[PDB]
């Protein structure tokens, strides 16, 4: 019984992912992403300027 | 001097404004990166030593 509980743990260890780090994480790309949405449509109105010359 | 075949002006004009195109394009490419040492294009000597120390 110890070693089953054993192995579990150290198949806990290999493969768990840590959530507080994640819980940062989240928030920081979800801010990413808003600000390269932000800098996108920026850029894309960069031939609008153009069509003041004429 | 005021001839029709040549205008000057308007090429510093045009210099200049290529010029503050790429400054805003560098700086909403840093937006959108969030990073000052986005390529080696950058800066060589510390993205070479950020890629190895990271």
């Amino acid at each position: 019984g110890k070693l089953q509980d054993s192995l579990d743990a150290g198949v806990g260890n290999l493969v768990d992912a840590d959530l507080a780090k994640e819980s940062a994480k989240l928030q920081s790309l979800q801010t990413k992403q808003q600000l390269g949405v932000q800098a996108l449509s920026i850029a894309n109105q960069s031939s609008s300027s153009i069509l003041s010359l004429f | 001097l005021n001839s029709i075949n040549t205008n000057a002006g308007a090429m510093i004009a045009l210099q200049n404004l290529n010029g503050t195109n790429s400054e805003l394009t560098t700086v909403q490419q840093r937006i959108n990166t969030g990073k000052k040492i986005a390529s080696a294009k950058d800066n060589g000597a510390i993205w070479a030593t950020a890629k190895n120390q990271s």
